RNA sequence: CGCGGUAAUUCCAGCUCCAAUAGCGUAAUUUAAGUUGUUGCAGUUAAAAAGCUCGUAGUUGGACCUUGGGCCGCGACCCCGUUACUUUGAAGAAAUUAGAGUGCUCAAAGCAAGCCAUCGCUCUGGAUACAUUAGCAUGGGAUAACAUCAUAGGAUUCCGGUCCUAGGGAUCGGAGUAAUGAUUAAUAGGGACAGUCGGGGGCAUUCGUAUUUCAUAGUCAGAGGUGAAAUUCUUGGAUUUAUGAAAGACGAACAACUGCGAAAGCAUUUGCCAAGGAUGUUUUCAUUAAUCAAGAACGAAAGUUGGGGGCUCGAAGACGAUCAGAUACCGUCCUAGUCUCAACCAUAAACGAUGCCGACCAGGGAUCGGCGGAUGUUGCUUAGGACUCCGCCGGCACCUUAUGAGAAAUCAAAGUCUUUGGGUUCCGGGGGGAGUAUGGUCGCAAGGCUGAAACUUAAAGGAAUUGACGGAAGUGGUGGAGCGAUUUGUCCUUUGUACACACCG
RNA sequence: UAGGAUAGGGGCCUACCAUGGUGGUGACGGGUGACGGAGAAUUAGGGUUCGAUUCCGGAGAGGGAGCCUGAGAAACGGCUAC
């Protein structure tokens, strides 16, 4: 059983405060290891695209996600960041600012992509959303 | 070892009238098992009981009627100011038109009904419906 | 037999002495005193039932009860009276 | 799943029960788990009995018996069909054969 | 339960419920009391007193006849034990298995016994410094 | 979760429809989460009870002491120990919050305002509640904690002594007084005693056949081993037979749904030593107790260091087979080891995969230990033993049953749980990475204890059902059972399964 | 203990003396992407998380240090030095 007593309260607190620690979620928190990740605890981050890249999907499905290498600028810190909205990455190039985001999943690879939690959202200050409704231009 | 001797009354008494028991033995007997019954026997949940002197703890015996649904302790004895009272019966109760909560108060041993009338918080014992 | 057919106040005496002896409705002794009768020599020298003793008489004479797990055993040739 | 409520031997109250070498393939298994049979059979077949009984120089002989208590394991039992595979209901049943 | 043992027995004494001497009983107090008196006098302890006085004398039980215990009133005539007699006999206990442990160095068990004689002993002893029954910095060794 | 391989309800579009709407989409924290659990989760098999016991701190601790009664009248009446807790009061800034009033046109607000119109008035309003803990004060004393708790050596009158001071005060004694002052003995615990009981432990001692070796004697061509062989031994007598001796292990049968032990474990005799449970008790103490961080004791097997021993068996090794291969399974010879002493090691599926203490709640028949009662027969020495029967206590267990619980298997506890609280220790939080790295500590070593993260993944896992498979054995209805898939009916079946594309797995 | 110093208590400092003081009721140390509080978000209840920011308190004026004036500053929209 589990401590009852009136006078037991140091024991109770105690052992809460010792079991948190197997809670993912906590421990997540409460490490201090989300500070190394590429973004440093950011929901945004700029970089430079480095080189345009093609990676296979997972087993079952058979697609080339066409992501991108980002360099970030705030760390120096090579990610790779996939490229939505079917014919966006004709809109990156090599050496050209991007605003990354995350993936959805907080740092967990999404869908049938491998080892990608990060997406492109703004190619040289321009949304890649407005790109592919031609609602504004990249430019030059 | 026998921790709370009226824990040990208020569960057997619960397995007895589950049991449809009409006659539960009480070992050992104590003044606030008895107070406890007689709370219990003035709002009718109970009948007849008998303490039985052996020149020891007591023994009580006592008759039930089948109207008790549960009876339990609370332990630890927690400090229960007379504004608790609502979010313990809220807690404890079936509802807020039947069942009691057992108080050692100052004033008594009584149930929270009666110690909103007189204003006195305590402890609680624990709670019968 | 079934307790809905009995009073636990009054229990059946009969049925009383052959509880434990602590799991009765009050608890008492199944041991007692005796009045021991030797062969012909006078000595009433009671004894307890349960003695851990061996008890003698008081004129130097043969043993007289014997310890046992249980009860004692009179020595043989002996009479008692429960007292 | 717990097969059986004993676990396959007869251990209660105790803890470690020394084991017998199995008379088939000498395997170490505890006594009161390995399959036990006490055998009496005769040191002259069925057959060779009457031949036997008559090659006797004593008039009044009765042929000498074998007894021998016969350990097995699990596999060697149920190889030998000493104990078979039963249904789930049937294994409660300790009764010797009817 | 037993304190250092799985065993549960509840074998016992049962007081009867009259707490008055019998009809039957008729030694005068002082006369019990100046017995058990030349009983400690040789050396028993009071649980062997209550033992003779039962078995040997017609005193079923001294708290009923007197209206004292036994060891009460042997403090009363001064010659209650220094040591308390529980105490002494865990003692006794302890020292007969150490002297056997020095003769027997293999005897695994019986030092496991003896570890709970021992703890016993500091139990007992604890419990008799704070009632004040033995001296302050009593110790045994 | 999935969609997309030519008929795409899912991509790219058009049309149409849907949600919200001047808004809506996307990328830490709360809720959801009873997935951190105090209320309120788990730990037999899903993750999880330390191998076992002792033990300090901590946490938790049996019952008992002024009650009745009537009267007046819900108050009252009558017959110089603390603390928690509770009650009331004072405080606890404003803003924020809750909330009274008030038609900023409403509202979010604001603290304004309103009045037939007024040289003014409504003293206009600008409330109130809340505010842990700690502090201060008031009443209460049931519950509980701590401190005491038979030199009470209690106190009170009279008679004294000494000192100080306008008779009084302080101090030390004698003699008088009172119900002289102690709860009971827990189906709590410790201790004592008694007759027992046990394969509990230590030491010494005895015995037993088997096995190996040796000695003697007989005999002569095989023996050994396997499915079959081969390695191996053998005319210098193998194997076999008889006798005798020595050595080292091992304690069959009896032997159990039996016993003892904290666990590990413990089975030849006798003797000694200390220890233990249960029972019995009108013996004793009187709460001394339960569980436990710290700290200890023991702890199978294997393993390590050294001595002895070294029968048998036997890791490694060698060889012989089998084999497609065979570093294995099978066979032969065997090293370390297996045995013992001293010192370490501290790990097991150390399992009941179920921590310990306590209470309650079904029935039944066996069995072991003790005790009580009743028996009528003993190759018996009146008792007593041995049987028989009836009870009580304690123990290992078993059977049936659900009125229970459970995911079920199943469990009489794994029950008395959303009608949730007896006490306490340890311990789990999807699956891997991982009992890994590193640090620390212990160990001669082997390793033990403590013990991550990065990263990765959508399941892993449990119980049960149907089917299929096995180099395993020999179709509705209605009703009934099951939470259910199902099942009964239908009497290939049973069984195992990690398969279900179903073993071509 | 005695001084000195300060607006004043105080190992605040000095001289002498003693050996103390804290700690599993966690001292000491480390981390904090830690100023504290009033409060904020979410909340059946219990709770979880946040609280740089307008009110209160504290602290700093590139980093240290030292001062003058003044009732009040170790001031920085004052001075002196590194
Ligand atoms: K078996
Ligand atoms: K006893
Ligand atoms: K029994
Ligand atoms: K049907
Ligand atoms: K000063
Ligand atoms: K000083
Ligand atoms: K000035
Ligand atoms: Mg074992
Ligand atoms: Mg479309
Ligand atoms: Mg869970
Ligand atoms: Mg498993
Ligand atoms: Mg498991
Ligand atoms: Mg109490
Ligand atoms: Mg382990
Ligand atoms: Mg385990
Ligand atoms: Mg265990
Ligand atoms: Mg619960
Ligand atoms: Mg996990
Ligand atoms: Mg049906
Ligand atoms: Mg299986
Ligand atoms: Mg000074
Ligand atoms: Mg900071
Ligand atoms: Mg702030
Ligand atoms: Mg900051
Ligand atoms: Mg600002
Ligand atoms: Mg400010
Ligand atoms: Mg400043
Ligand atoms: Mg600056
Ligand atoms: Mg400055
Ligand atoms: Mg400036
Ligand atoms: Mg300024
Ligand atoms: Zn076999």
């Amino acid at each position: 059983g589990k401590t009852r007593g009136m006078g037991a309260g140091r024991k109770l607190k105690t052992h809460r405060r010792n079991q948190r620690w197997a809670d993912k979620a906590y421990k997540k928190s409460h490490l201090g290891n989300e500070w190394k990740k590429p973004f440093a605890g950011s929901s945004h981050a700029k970089g430079i695209v480095l080189e345009k890249i093609g990676i296979e999907a997972k087993q079952p499905n058979s697609a080339i996600r066409k992501c991108a290498r980002v360099q970030l600028v705030k760390n120096g810190k090579k990610i790779a960041a996939f490229v939505p909205n079917d014919g966006c990455l004709n809109f990156i190039e090599e050496n050209d600012e991007v605003l990354i985001a995350g993936f959805g999943r907080k740092g967990h690879a999404v869908g049938d992509i491998p080892g990608v939690r990060f997406k492109v959202v703004k190619v040289s200050g321009v949304s890649l959303l407005a790109l592919f409704k031609e609602k504004k231009e990249k430019p030059r | 070892v026998r921790v709370s001797v009226l824990n040990d009354a208020l569960k057997s008494m619960y397995n007895a009238e589950k049991r449809g028991k009409r006659q539960v033995m009480i070992r050992p007997s104590s003044k606030v098992i008895i107070k406890f019954l007689i709370v219990m026997q003035k709002h009718g949940y109970i009948g007849e009981f008998e303490y039985v002197d052996d020149h020891r703890s007591g023994k009580i015996v006592v008759e039930l009627n089948g109207r008790l649904n549960k009876c339990g302790v609370i332990s630890p004895r927690f400090d229960v100011g007379v504004k608790e009272i609502e979010g313990w019966t809220a807690r404890l109760l079936p509802s807020r038109q039947f069942g009691y909560i057992v108080l050692t108060t100052s004033a008594g041993i009584m149930d929270h009904e009666e110690a909103r009338r007189k204003n006195v918080g305590g402890k609680v014992l624990g709670f019968f419906y | 037999v079934l307790q809905n057919d009995i009073d636990l106040l009054n229990p059946p005496a009969e049925l009383e002495k052959l509880k434990h002896k602590k799991k009765r409705l009050v608890q008492s002794p199944n041991s007692f005193f005796m009045d021991v009768k030797c062969q012909g020599c006078f000595n009433i020298t009671t004894v307890f039932s349960h003695s851990q003793t061996v008890v003698v008489c008081p004129g130097c004479q043969t043993v007289l009860c014997q310890p046992t797990g249980g009860k004692a055993r009179l020595t043989e040739g002996c009479s008692f009276r429960r007292k | 799943t717990f097969k059986r409520r004993n676990g396959g031997r007869n251990k209660h109250g105790r803890g470690h029960v020394k084991y017998i070498r199995c008379s088939n393939c000498a395997k170490c298994c505890p006594k009161d788990k390995a399959i036990k049979r006490f055998l009496v059979r005769n040191i002259v077949e069925q057959a060779a009995v009457r031949d036997v009984q008559e090659a006797c120089v004593h008039d009044g002989y009765v042929l000498p018996k074998l007894y021998a208590k016969v350990h097995h394991c699990v596999s060697c039992a149920i190889h030998a069909h000493i104990v078979r595979v039963r249904s789930r209901e049937n294994r409660r049943n300790r009764e010797p054969p009817q | 339960g037993r304190m250092h043992s799985r065993g549960k027995g509840i074998s016992s004494s049962a007081l009867p419920y009259k707490r008055t001497p019998p009809s039957w009983v008729k030694t005068a107090v002082a006369d019990v009391d100046e017995l058990i008196t030349k009983a400690a006098k040789k050396g028993q302890m009071p649980s062997q007193i209550g033992v003779l006085l039962r078995d040997q004398h017609g005193i079923p039980l001294v708290k009923s006849v007197t209206g004292s215990k036994i060891l009460r009133i042997l403090k009363a005539h001064g010659l209650a034990p220094e040591i308390p007699e529980d105490l002494y006999f865990l003692i006794k206990k302890a020292v007969a298995i150490r002297k056997h442990l020095e003769r027997n160095r293999k005897d695994k068990d019986s030092k496991f016994r003896l570890i709970l004689v021992e703890s016993r002993i500091h139990r007992l002893a604890r419990y008799y410094k704070r009632t004040k029954k033995l001296p302050p910095t009593w110790k045994y060794e």
